[PDB]
């Protein structure tokens, strides 16, 4: 993480009031099987 | 028409079309349901989107 300070100012509130207690993180994989590049 | 109420947030009042605005003749103070007193006729900052 560089060394800085920076707000982070909202997008869109969403009402929803739903009930949800996981996550999960969705990849995309690039065709030239599959390559991934590099993030983190 | 049948209406019910769930666990989502009530977002359906809208604006109901009850349009007024005036800021000269110092009648009364009232805004989003809530009242009170004071006078709004100008203003030079900036807000945010949000
Ligand atoms: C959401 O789920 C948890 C457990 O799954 C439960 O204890 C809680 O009461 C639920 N929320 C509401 C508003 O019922």
């Amino acid at each position: 993480l560089p060394q800085g300070f920076s707000a982070l100012e909202p997008l869109v509130d969403l009402p929803i009031g739903i009930n949800i207690t996981r996550f999960q993180t969705l990849l995309a994989l690039h065709r030239s099987g599959w390559t991934a590049g590099a993030a983190a | 028409l049948s209406f019910e109420l769930l666990h989502a947030p009530a977002t359906v009042c809208g604006p109901k079309k009850s349009t007024n605005l005036v800021k000269n003749k110092c009648v009364n103070f009232n805004f989003n349901g809530l009242k009170g007193t004071g006078v709004l006729t100008e203003s030079n900052k900036k807000f945010l989107p949000f």
